[PDB]
RNA sequence: GGGAUACUACCCUGGCUGUAUUGACCUUCUAACCCGCCGCCCUUAUCGGGCGGGGAGACAGUGUCAGGUGGGCAGUUUGACUGGGGCGGUCGCCUCCUAAAAGGUAACGGAGGCGCCCAAAGGUUCCCUCAGAAUGGUUGGAAAUCAUUCGCAGAGUGUAAAGGCACAAGGGAGCUUGACUGCGAGACCUACAAGUCGAGCAGGGACGAAAGUCGGGCUUAGUGAUCCGGUGGUUCCGCAUGGA
RNA sequence: AGGCCCAGGCGACUGUUUAGCAAAAACACAGGUCUCUGCGAAGCCGUAAGGCGAAGUAUAGGGGCUGACGCCUGCCCGGUG
RNA sequence: UAUCCUUGGGAGUCAGACUGCGAGUGAUAAGAUCCGUAGUCGAAAGGGAAACAGCCCAGACCGCCAGCUAAGGUCCCAAAGU
RNA sequence: GUGGGUAGGGGUGAAAUGCCAAUCGAACCUGGAGAUAGCUGGUUCUCUCCGAAAUAGCUUUAGGGCUAGCCUCAAGGUAAG
RNA sequence: AAGCAGAAGAUGCGGAGCCGCAGCGAAAGCGAGUCUGAAUAGGGCGCAUGAGUACGUGGUCGUAGACCCGAAACCAGGUGA
RNA sequence: GUGGAUCCUGAGUACGGCGGAACACGUGAAAUUCCGUCGGAAUCCGGGAGGACCAUCUCCCAAGGCUAAAUACUCCCUAGU
RNA sequence: UCAUAGGAUAUGAGAAGGCAGACCCGGGGAACUGAAACAUCUAAGUACCCGGAGGAAGAGAAAGCAAAUGCGAUUCCCUGAGUAGCGGCGAGCGAAACGGGAUCAGCCCAAACCAAGAGGCUUGCCUCUUGGGGUUGUAGGACACUC
């Protein structure tokens, strides 16, 4: 049996250039006035997965 | 799975959609038409071949 | 007691300002001058 | 008195009669459906099934849908720490001590607080200064309000503790909304997720003449993932095309 | 081929039961009481045809409770049914 | 003195214990519990303390009928000074 | 005594959770089925080199798991240590 | 590759397909730049510091019972008074 | 083969509501196929589809049947590996 | 005692039952397990039970696929692709068309209309068996002109 992706980080995570992973923020779904506009504008820009995440993920999104 | 922890797929959020209509040019550039010679004609077909 | 206040504009509708407002100390309409960044210039705020 | 509306034909000021449809109360019958009613026959048969009589009767039953009831029955759940479990208590965040003069450091170790509040208790500009005590003065004092003198901070600093604060971060006055948008060199902390600071840049401000300050509170608490759904804007996509 | 007597609980009694730890004060019991059911009774088995009830008819059946017999069986319908 | 960083492959580990010293809780009790710091055991045999994991001295690549020694000891058991 | 009936999300039961082929809080046999088992036990020839941890964080988590720390191997950077 | 010839073979044919050589943005799209942003500012992302593919061994992982034995128990179908 | 006044081209059928099933598609933006109940057309100027739906455009004519080969599988039998 | 039920007689290489524990269709149809609990989901339309036939069965000639100087029955294999999607958007589930290969068969009805016979008559509104009458979408066939 050919090895089933994982759709779910399929439908998160995005493959760029040299093999690392980019993906979103958290913190940004429905608690916006309590959060200061600092921190929220930080959060609107994405990140990148971390080198130990990464050593545990890279398995489960082996076909992009 | 994380010992139960939420694990980070989970902790992230989602991101955009994909479309059906996506053209994806097939990319050249001009470093491979060197190989052609002087006053050729090129096409799609000759690309191929 | 405090509620949020989500801000609105005459000059143009699209705003988006949060803040929080005493329904005992406020309880009329308050008003605020700011900057609107699609009017690229400073407008009145209403709120909802 | 305002338009007294006196010879289109107004809507009816809303009234009812006669015509074609719909619900309950009504009585009937064939005529459905039923008869563990009777006579005959199939047939030496208390099965059923043909006729006839009768009784019921558009009810019932049955089919589909819907609501209620329903441990009669089925699958399951009922947390963890724990000086054995149960019972008690606790589960997140903030402050101090424990903490061994960097940071960190446990226990069902020792003490408190938080799930807010503030259209000003902000931002700028400008100006001051406490608490307490002594002495006089009435209603009036143990202290209400004045006057003098002493008075480093004992008083405040929205709120718990700690740190710091009188060149104010304490108090008072005017103006105003920077409790702005796009950011962000770098830096701390951290398993990750997170959290925190940040010069400076751009646009447009506020205060002040200016230098300059301002991306909330004097700092540290005042708070939660993702999915899903609502609302507003969109120069995005929208299954032949154009829309949705 | 009976030991007996005097008292007291408990259960009226003969009876039945945990084969293979418990024969008992446990269950049954006659009696009592409450309740449902007018006969294609109710209730039960089965999806259903069929049945049991019953080739019976409220002096009969079904269920609950109490348990011979004697004397009795008080108050409360706020709650639940 | 030479071990440090980055990346990648592959793990096991989440019950620790004791002895010092510095604290808690406890009754400044425990071979108690829970921390910081150092060592040993863990995963380390040999000599000493009678025997003994954590105490003291000291690290086993093998062989030798070689010497010097650390802790400890030298009347004998039992090696060395009555 | 004999001949029959009642079958296990059942039957029976003068009612104990009894009995239903020495088995009963759900009989026996086969199949799903090599059920699953964060748990216990076991895991077979040799030498050489290096050589741990029993910590923190989070977890319906506490004897489990993941990341970080600690180990090994390889390639780089080389001299940062 | 499937397939077609070929000693169950090798090998021949078979370019459909697959992966790289270009990324950036959710996308329209743009392009060694792209996105965000009003920005020719800043920032993020591979820039510029050009090797992958195919196959074999080995290590590891996934899905299969996947390292070996072990339940109590569940369901379906039958067999017994 | 031409012409095309007139007639026929599968009725309780498509389809819809309700409650379900199958389509990878768990009611969702849910097309499409089928089941049960109830309702219920069109007839060539007619109908159906093109993943809600509507207009244009394209393709097609359901509610009638039959149909070999490439396919699956070995209790067998023959000859071999 | 209209006439049917029913009854009686005769004719029937007619059916039943078994089978290969395989393969294919239907009808009916679980739980353990996974989700580190669990009900949605998964296991799985699996096992199992029933019915039926075949040596293969089903499917099959477009109310299709698709969006172009377009292909033209099904089926099956590679590819598409673990992609698009679905999913307490969890666990997991998961396609199709285009392309390449094996193979290659396309046909027959009902309706219109005509002919007779089939009677009811309310003189074609319907018989029933033949043949013409025919299977069709930039429509075809009946209908008047053709071997």
């Amino acid at each position: 049996p050919k090895m089933k992706t994982h759709r779910g980080s399929a439908k998160r995570f995005k493959k760029t250039g040299s093999g690392k992973l980019k993906r979103s923020h958290a913190y940004t779904s429905h608690l916006f006035a309590n959060k200061s506009q600092k921190q929220k504008r930080k959060l609107r820009k994405s990140s990148v997965v971390s080198a130990g995440d990464f050593k545990r993920i890279k398995q489960m999104l082996a076909n992009i | 799975f994380e010992g139960g922890q939420m694990p980070l797929f989970q902790r992230l959020p989602k991101r955009g959609f994909t479309n059906i209509n996506r053209k994806e040019y097939a990319v050249v550039n001009l470093d491979k038409l060197n190989g052609f010679a002087e006053g050729t004609e090129v096409t799609p077909e000759l690309l191929l071949e | 007691m405090r509620v949020n206040i989500t801000l609105a504009c005459t000059e143009c509708g699209e705003r988006n300002y949060i803040s929080k407002k005493n329904k005992r100390n406020n309880p009329d309409r308050v008003e605020f001058k700011k900057y609107c960044p699609r009017d690229k210039k400073s407008t009145l705020h209403r709120e909802t």
